[PDB]
RNA sequence: GGACCUGGCGGUGCUUCAUAUCCCUCUAGAGGAGCCUGUUCUGUAAUCGAUAAACCCCGAUCAACCUCACCACCUCUUGCUCAGCCUAUAUACCGCCAUCUUCAGCAAACCCUGAUGAAGGCUACAAAGUAAGCGCAAGUACCCACGUAAAGACGUUAGGUCAAGGUGUAGCCCAUGAGGUGGCAAGAAAUGGGCUACAUUUUCUACCCCAGAAACGAUAGCCCUUAUGAAACUUAAGGGUCGAAGGUGGAUUUAG
DNA sequence: AAAAA
């Protein structure tokens, strides 16, 4: 079964570990532990690669970049 | 009245033949299957694909050779290596045959990925049981 | 048109090899094979259906490819390429104390051209745990940080790794979990004293 | 060529549903949650509203692939269950027998 | 009609010349057994009919025994009884009043001068290419009934012997359960039982006290109900042996019921070990050693309970 | 490569010449139907993705460019099409996948097509001379392609060897009368291609010898040092030379042995091993070796042949229809003048169901050699291939089969003999006649058989030609045995009122067999 | 060839289920379908990595068109790099 | 997707291949119905002409 | 949905129905019924409205040692064919509507006065050539069964002859 | 007008049985009551079919905004894969089935008797019957040979369905066709089926009966909250005061 | 309600 199938040469270190993924975010508040949330989801998923997991964390930091008002207002700081 | 797919018994002019004359409730008695694939097992999936592809191949089957087929085909789902093993008849000539074979064997090879040899059988006609 | 050609009833001498004719899996040709072969559903008075046209022999697997003399020789021929089981590994007591960790594989068939499987994609690492420097503290501290996975009876470890879809990043992924365990070992914090 | 109209509508909703459905997901997860800020929560409400229907998986509707029949289709073979029983009593499908008991 | 007979015979030979060439024995040594065990193992024939079996026997088989032909080129016919539909029956009916006759002539010269079972006629049609009906077939048993009330000798003993057989056995006697001694065991035997979907395994001793053990622990903590311990006990009462036989019995699977009723079977079947056959056979008769296959019957898709129907009214 | 039923078993040759086109039609036309619409083979399911899925296709991807879509117009109305296109759009013509596709496939057409490839710009003179001598090659032409190749010697530059073998290809086998020169200007080439530090490969050492041998029929020599030359060379050299040495030493040694043992050793020391692939039809060599054994009866060659394309692999043996032909056929007549009956037969049943069929000469000695020695069992096969190959040759078989049986009588163990001669007149009556109907009479009345004695006599009476004397004399006796001389008076009327030399003859074998019976 | 396998007859499983016989008001005749199967596996000891490819080689090339094959080998190994004193 | 197969069988019944009866039928009853007096409508043919 | 497609004669039967209701019990005029037509008879294997000549299919394989191409035809060729299956199909329908010459009797639909020809010969070997057959009364009876309703049975009265005294007659 | 043959029927006579059938008879249910789901009626613009023993948790083993065949409003006259109907006939079919079916009779080839009329052909101490084939018995599987399951012809009901799926005949595509938003399961009233209980046989607590206690349970409706669903006007579940006839059913029936 | 050199 991996003939066709290495899923582009990625280590399970990218899989597992998503700890490089967490630089424009605060270390405390709801965001935090939104961000600890999608991590400890997305590292238990088998179907999908390191690829999805960069796209969804680029979709997230543009979601919030997009509305700076939102996180500005919602007695946090987006650091 | 149960009218299933057996033959109907009539008058006796119907050159019924061995396949379909048996019940439908003597399938593993007294009969057999035409396909047969692991995807008929528990813990297994990909079924209707397999369904799909089998009442194509057997519409396909049907519909080039207009009568040059006996009664129905043995399928043999090896894998990766189909075999549609039936008969021939002794009405054309052995250059046509040749040319479907080959023609049907390239179709599905470089179709559906997958290699397919045949096994003709030297039939004078249908194989007839009873002329019930 | 037509034509009558003599089949392989008047080539066939009284010495001729099975597997020379049928090498391959062949689905059994009436039209060649001179055996009388009859089955079917019978009546009171008459015979059963031959073997021309029989399509109920057609759908049995046969196997004539299967001759015992090739089977001899094929397994007279593989020989080379069968390596030596060394005598130290014949007991599970060395075998075990010798190589105490398991690695199960997968390997599935399927029917189609493609041959992806998300399920063959999960390793089972059963080592058992009483061949290593375990300790009194370290054990319990493991003990306590496994739970239930751990059985206190025949001291196999079973952990389901399945997080990626490749076999060799699924070992190496148990192999970190294990350090990472292992470090627990040596590497201590400061909520001991509360124990 | 196609003769029905039901299975095509069912199809493309399929079809539509499968290439719009990350975003309706990452709305659904940011729905549901414990506290999070509520503007959060309108905007996504927002945004999962302004788009159009034939696209939700709500209306997704199982039917056959030969016949388009909504009730009575078994999700192993995806069909109906009058063509399937009538080739498992042909005979050809393996394993599909008469319980004989 | 021979030709075909012929045909097949000679496709019959060169088969088994061949089987036995690329089996790699003797055709001489070839026998039909190996013929059809070479056939099973080549042709893998998964069904449940038993007449749907890839066979290669002789033609004599196949081919049902073809009436042969009576008349020559003149036209005469070769049999005497040959006029009236049925030859050979009337010829054996014939034959039989004769012998009937010749009895009654000895009997009367003899006075002045002072296991097995019948035929079928499944199996008398089968041997002779013949068909009957019944109440001729009745006749001619009653015949044959009265022949063998005359006073026979060897002959007509002989004669009426020829159209007899031999039954089955008819002993259905269990196997006696012989004594076991595994490590110092003294009075020691197993035994086994399957009813209504329970195992159990008793182990029937000759030397402790009045104590049933169930799962190594005791059968009242098992066994609440009173049910089972008189089910339990009624095999130890019909012997009149309780304060010297203690067993320790190992169910498992069913209910209170089920389980009680197993190892009370255990129980019977394992009692033949110390005791004579008659007491055996008294407790056989009484409802012991016999199986009770009374299993729950299948629901069928239409009715309540496998026999009452669902709600059929009138209007 | 066939099929197994017996409705398409490969029995004779044509039948699998037959199967085999009709299958290459099929394979060509499904091609062609799957690349006719590429949008039918889009998806891919498999997800390893088997590499013969992909389509190809004819129509180019990009338009807008110029040398490139000239290139994948022609290689990746085809040439002149793309020279037009690069003509029209300005493009510059390459050395490289144009000058040596242009004087190959597109002989005045592509010579000039190379000349104006080569003039339109100053690409390699390599590539140019080489383009040049292969235009002028296939269009009877040696001086411009010997003056292209000394200026790419004399140009500073290494020449290519095709250009050296196609020049020497026009200058021998184009030519007339000519072995010494040929020789002398292939040495000069060598010693100049050394001189100007250039390596020389085998292929064109063995397209000299082909050429040198192609020509002059007394050309020994200058062979056995070619073919000696490409042997020293590296490794197995072509076959096409050896083919043609052995083909020049074979058709002038038909007395003596030397030239075809010459022939033999240069066989075997320029390609004598396994299946050696460097020439373009490796199997002549093996249909040539194959026709002298069988024109000198050799033992000696068609052994080494059988051991050359068998042992080490299968495919120096058999390349077209009538070279696996007459291969047969020269080891069947090699198996009957060497082996006894048994081992011939055995060899017969071996190679004939194996591959093709015999040829002619050849396939009917070996029936002369085995019906000379009491040998005739598979007489219906022999007919039926005599009657599939052609509708003459199968009266002949006829002929020579009941010759051998007509004379013969009934002994006491001649059922064999018998059922022959009864099939071998079937044959002859089957064939839309004189001799053969005079030969199914005599075999007829030899027999033993009186009903069909009778029907050939009547047979070969109405069809207006009357039979020999022995038949004649064997009637005769045949009448004159049961006291009836009413057959031999009406046989005697027959060959009378038919103008034939049976009248004073017939009648006295009449008056006598009404004397004495 | 000289490996000693064993081989047992575990417990069979039968798949069921019920479909309706026709298609109207007809709820009183029902047509059921069994699935029966059968498991037989093989208990393999004592074979290497390359007599374990071997035979599944020699297994696969003479496999039915009708049947399952699940492989589950269990390597040896004694202890990896880094398990005794790694760093991080 | 029976997009596919319905162009593949559309093609092979255009050229002559896939010899289906239904379709036969189908055009062999549209004929008898053009010919009995019962053409297929056109464009300008109905409710307005 | 596009596979819907069944077999021929599965269809053919649905359309025709010989097996109606309307018929087994005289409620129905025969006259209103479909006639049928066939259409596998005159299709060689590989031919449609395009033209394709096929190697082996057709023209012959083996034509003077050469394999023949596959071309496609062009325009006038398949008018050609096109107005060769037209005068096919009318000489079929030619042929279909054509009724043979009844020759009666007594009279008109009567079968009184028709000579069916010579007898059927004997099992034996014994064949009647100089008799001949006449049919002389013809008659549907019915009888009100159990099950079948109307019971139709023919009872034709047939008489034979030679014409040398020797004769009789049979119902 | 008279006479003969077959079928159906006779509240037509005699004879052998009713192994769950009719009572004397044993048990459990349907109109005592509530909840849910169907037939039908009413109002509205809001599918339809079966609607008599053989139809009523039936087509549907899924109807909150496609599924939806209905209606209101807006578009398209290639009208979407150059092709169909979302309209009528199952008195045009193929195909899938029903009480009879809790048994055994019917169709090819001959002969005889009814003066060769429609018809019949049974007498084993035997007066003309032989019968290929069909369905059970014979056979397959499960707990064997018991029992159960699977099967059980030629037809009545123009039986149910063009509404698994496709085909014949009518009308149309400048629609009776197709796409977008919402509504349709609301109540004067009759009716069938499933579940619940109608007290010391019941209810609760841990061990499923060596125990104790309170002289009983499922449903309107209401509030909060939870799995999926973009938003619970209902069918899902958990929590909470209230919590509706209930106190063992008489005109007729079914199975073991 | 008769039979693609
Ligand atoms: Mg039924
Ligand atoms: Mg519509
Ligand atoms: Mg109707
Ligand atoms: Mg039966
Ligand atoms: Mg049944
Ligand atoms: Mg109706």
């Amino acid at each position: 079964n991996e003939a066709g199938f290495d899923d582009d040469g990625s280590e399970f270190h990218e899989h597992i570990f998503l700890e490089k993924h967490l630089e424009s975010f605060p270390k405390q508040g709801p965001i935090r532990h939104f961000m600890e949330l999608v991590t400890c989801g997305l590292s238990k998923n088998p179907y999908l690669s390191v690829k999805q997991k960069v796209e969804h964390i680029e979709w997230f930091r543009n979601y919030f970049n997009e509305k700076k008002d939102i996180l500005k207002e919602s007695n946090i700081q987006f650091n | 009245k149960n009218r299933a797919a057996r033959v109907r018994v009539s008058k006796g002019d119907k050159p019924v033949t061995y396949e379909e004359a048996h019940a439908p409730h003597y399938i593993a008695h007294r009969k057999g299957w035409l396909s047969l694939h692991t995807g008929n097992l528990d813990g297994e999936d990909h079924a209707a694909e397999r369904t799909v592809e089998d009442v194509f191949l057997r519409k396909f089957m049907w519909g080039t050779f207009p009568g040059c087929l006996a009664d129905q085909l043995v399928l043999k789902r090896r894998g990766n290596q189909l075999e549609i093993c039936a008969v021939v008849l002794r009405q054309l000539s052995p250059h046509k045959y040749y040319f479907l074979v080959g023609y049907s064997e390239t179709l599905l090879s470089y179709f559906y990925k997958c290699p397919v040899r045949l096994h003709l059988q030297t039939v004078p006609s249908k194989v007839v049981y009873k002329y019930l | 048109r037509r034509k009558a050609l003599p089949p392989r009833t008047e080539k066939m001498a009284v010495d001729q090899d099975w597997p020379s004719v049928y090498p391959v899996a062949a689905p059994f040709k009436p039209s060649a094979v001179p055996l009388p072969v009859r089955m079917g559903y019978p009546v009171k008075k008459g015979v059963p259906m031959a073997k021309e046209g029989n399509l109920e022999l057609l759908k049995i697997p046969n196997f004539l490819h299967l001759t015992p003399v090739a089977i001899k020789k094929h397994c007279e021929a593989l020989k080379d390429f069968c390596t030596e089981w060394p005598a130290a590994l014949d007991s599970d007591e060395k075998c075990e104390k010798h190589f105490p960790i398991e690695i199960d594989s997968t390997d599935y068939v399927s029917s189609g051209p493609s041959v992806r499987n998300p399920r063959a994609r999960v390793v089972v690492l059963r080592v058992k745990l009483s061949s290593l420097n375990l300790d009194d503290h370290a054990k319990k501290k493991l003990i306590k940080l496994v739970g239930e996975r751990y059985c206190k009876t025949t001291d196999v470890l079973t952990i389901k790794t399945d997080r990626c879809p490749l076999r060799r990043q699924n070992y190496d992924y148990a192999v970190y979990l294990l350090t990472v365990l292992y470090h627990e070992s040596w590497n201590t914090e400061e909520w001991e004293k509360s124990k | 060529h196609y003769v029905d109209w039901r299975m095509w509508r069912d199809v493309k909703r399929r079809k539509m549903a499968y290439e719009y459905a990350d975003e309706r997901l990452r709305i659904n997860s940011l729905r549901k949650n414990t506290i999070l800020p509520k503007i959060l929560q309108d905007v996504a409400d927002e945004e999962i509203a302004a788009l159009p229907r034939d696209s939700c998986p709500v209306r997704i509707r199982n039917r056959c692939v030969m016949t388009s029949r909504p009730r009575g289709v078994k999700r192993r073979w995806r069909l109906s269950r009058i063509v399937f029983r009538h080739l498992a009593d042909h005979g050809q499908l393996s394993g599909i027998q008469r319980a004989t008991w | 009609t021979e030709d075909f007979i012929k045909k097949q015979i000679e496709e019959f030979n060169i088969g088994k010349r061949h089987l036995a060439n690329m089996m790699g024995e003797d055709p001489e040594t070839f026998t039909q057994e190996d013929i059809d065990r070479a056939i099973a193992y080549l042709f893998p024939s998964g069904l449940f009919e038993k007449r749907a079996r890839p066979v290669m026997k002789h033609p004599e088989q196949i081919f049902p025994r073809q009436r042969a032909i009576q008349w020559g080129e003149d036209g005469r016919p070769f049999h005497y009884l040959f006029y009236t539909g049925k030859q050979s029956y009337y010829s054996l009916m014939h034959d039989v009043y004769g012998m009937l006759l010749n009895l009654e002539k000895h009997q009367s010269h003899l006075q002045a001068k002072s296991g097995s079972r019948w035929l079928i006629k499944e199996e008398l049609e089968e041997m002779l290419v013949e068909k009957l009906s019944d109440l001729d077939y009745m006749q001619f048993i009653r015949l044959l009934e009265k022949l063998l009330t005359s006073q026979c000798g060897a002959a007509e003993e002989e004669f009426v012997q020829r159209f007899r057989r031999s039954v089955t056995l008819e002993s259905k006697k269990q196997l006696i359960e012989p004594v076991q001694y595994d490590e110092q065991g003294m009075a020691f035997s197993k035994s086994e039982g399957k009813r209504k979907t329970a195992k159990a395994e008793a182990i029937v001793y000759k030397h402790g006290s009045g104590r049933i053990k169930v799962n190594g622990i005791d059968y009242q903590l098992y066994f609440p109900i009173t049910q089972d311990r008189e089910q339990l006990m009624f095999p130890f009462h019909f012997v009149d042996r309780l304060g010297k036989h203690d067993v320790t019995c190992t169910v498992s699977g069913g209910g209170r019921s089920a389980q009680a009723g197993a190892i009370r079977l255990a129980m019977a079947k394992a009692l033949c070990s110390f005791v004579t056959e008659d007491e055996v056979e008294w407790m056989r008769q009484a409802g012991l050693l016999t199986t009770d296959p009374r299993v729950r019957e299948r629901k069928k898709p239409g009715q309540e309970g496998a026999r009452r129907k669902f709600t059929w009214k009138k209007r | 490569v066939f099929q197994d039923d017996p409705y398409l078993m490969p029995a004779s040759s044509l039948e699998s010449r037959s199967f085999l086109l009709a299958k290459k039609s099929g394979e060509n036309v499904a091609k062609f139907i799957i690349n006719s619409y590429p949008k039918y083979f889009q998806k891919d399911i498999a997800e390893p993705h088997i590499p013969c899925l992909m389509p190809e296709y004819f129509e180019p991807q990009i338009k807008d460019i110029s040398e490139a879509a000239l290139k994948e117009r022609i290689e990746l109305e085809p040439s002149t099409d793309y020279h037009f296109q690069q003509t029209g759009q300005s493009e510059a013509l390459e050395e490289e996948n144009d000058e040596t596709s242009r004087r190959k496939a597109g002989t005045w057409r592509a010579k000039n097509n190379a000349e104006r490839i080569f003039s339109l710009m100053p690409e390699k003179n390599e590539h140019s001379y080489c383009t040049m001598i292969r235009g002028m090659v296939k269009h009877r032409a040696y001086e411009q392609a010997l003056n292209l190749y000394t200026e790419l010697l004399n140009n500073r530059l290494h020449a290519d060897v095709y250009t050296f073998n196609a020049l020497i290809e026009a200058t021998v086998c184009a030519i007339n009368e000519k072995f010494e020169e040929k020789w002398s200007k292939i040495l000069e080439l060598l010693r100049h291609m050394v001189a100007q530090k250039v390596k020389p490969n085998l292929q064109t050492f063995n397209t000299i010898l082909k050429c040198l041998r192609r020509f002059h029929v007394f050309a020994r020599s200058p062979a056995l040092q070619v073919l000696r030359e490409m042997k020293a060379i590296g490794i197995e050299p072509s076959l096409a030379t050896y083919h043609h040495i052995i083909r020049l030493f074979d058709q002038p040694g038909d007395p003596l042995k030397r030239s075809s043992f010459i022939i033999y050793d240069i066989m075997n020391e320029l390609m004598g091993k396994r299946f050696s692939p460097k020439d373009p039809d490796d199997d002549k060599f093996f249909q040539s070796a194959m026709s002298i054994c069988s024109s000198l009866r050799d033992l000696e060659l068609a052994y080494q042949v059988h051991g050359l394309l068998k042992t080490g692999d299968n495919w120096k043996f058999i390349g077209p229809d009538q070279h696996r032909n007459f291969y047969y056929s020269k080891f069947f007549d090699l198996i009957c003048l060497m082996e006894q009956i048994d081992v011939t037969l055995k060899w017969y049943e071996d190679l004939i169901p194996s591959a093709y069929f015999p040829h002619s000469q050849t396939m009917i000695h070996l029936l002369q050699a085995l019906d000379v020695a009491n040998r005739l069992e598979v007489i219906p096969k022999i007919w039926k291939d005599s009657k599939e190959y052609g509708h003459t040759f199968r009266s002949d078989l006829r002929e020579e089969i009941l010759m051998l049986m007509a004379r013969d009588k009934h002994p006491p163990e001649l059922q064999v003999a018998f059922a022959d001669c009864a099939a071998d007149i079937k044959s002859a009556y089957e064939s839309q006649p004189a001799t053969s109907l005079n030969c199914i009479a005599i075999l007829f009345l030899r027999a033993g058989r009186t009903q069909e004695a009778w029907k050939m006599l009547g047979l070969f009476r109405k069809h207006n030609k009357i039979p020999r004397s022995e038949l004649l004399n064997e009637l005769m006796d045949s009448a004159k045995v049961s006291n009836s001389p009413s057959q031999a008076i009406e046989v005697v009327e027959l060959a009378s009122a038919f103008s034939l030399p049976i009248c004073e003859g017939l009648t006295q074998r009449v008056m006598s067999d009404f004397a004495i019976n | 060839l000289g490996i000693s396998i064993k081989v047992h007859e575990p417990p069979r499983k039968i798949e069921r289920f019920t479909l309706l016989q026709s298609v109207h008001i007809y709820k009183k005749h029902r047509v059921q379908y069994e699935m029966r199967t059968l498991y037989r596996c093989l208990e393999l000891e004592h074979l290497t990595g390359s007599t374990a490819d071997v035979y599944l080689e020699y297994i696969q090339r003479n496999l039915p068109e009708g049947v399952a094959m699940e492989v589950t080998k269990t390597q040896l190994e004694q202890l990896p790099e880094h398990i005794k004193e790694p760093i991080w | 997707n029976h997009h596919t197969y319905a162009e593949l069988m559309q093609t092979l019944r255009f050229l002559g291949l896939y010899r289906d009866e239904h379709q036969d039928f189908m055009d062999e009853q549209k004929r008898l119905k053009k010919l009995r007096g019962k053409e297929k409508p056109k464009k300008g043919e109905g409710k307005r002409a | 949905s596009f596979f819907t497609k069944l077999t021929a004669d599965e269809l053919w039967k649905g359309a025709l129905a010989e097996t109606g209701a309307g018929a087994k019990k005289g409620r129905g005029k025969r006259t209103k019924k479909k006639k049928r037509k066939d259409l596998n008879r005159g299709q060689i294997i590989g031919e449609g409205r395009y033209g394709f000549l096929w190697p082996g299919l057709n023209v012959p394989l083996m034509k003077n040692g050469a394999v023949q191409t596959i071309a496609q035809r062009s325009k006038e060729e398949q008018e050609k064919v096109e107005a060769d299956m037209i005068q096919q199909r009318e000489e079929w329908d030619r042929k279909k509507k054509m009724k043979v010459k009844r020759e009666r009797g007594w009279s008109g639909n009567s079968w009184g006065g028709i000579s069916l020809g010579p007898p059927d010969p004997g099992p034996c070997g014994e064949t009647y050539e100089d008799f001949d057959t006449r049919i002389l009364e013809v008659r549907n009876v019915f009888t009100m069964t159990a099950k079948e309703g109307r019971k139709k049975s023919i009872r034709v009265l047939v008489a034979v002859g030679n014409g040398k005294g020797a004769a009789g007659f049979s119902i």
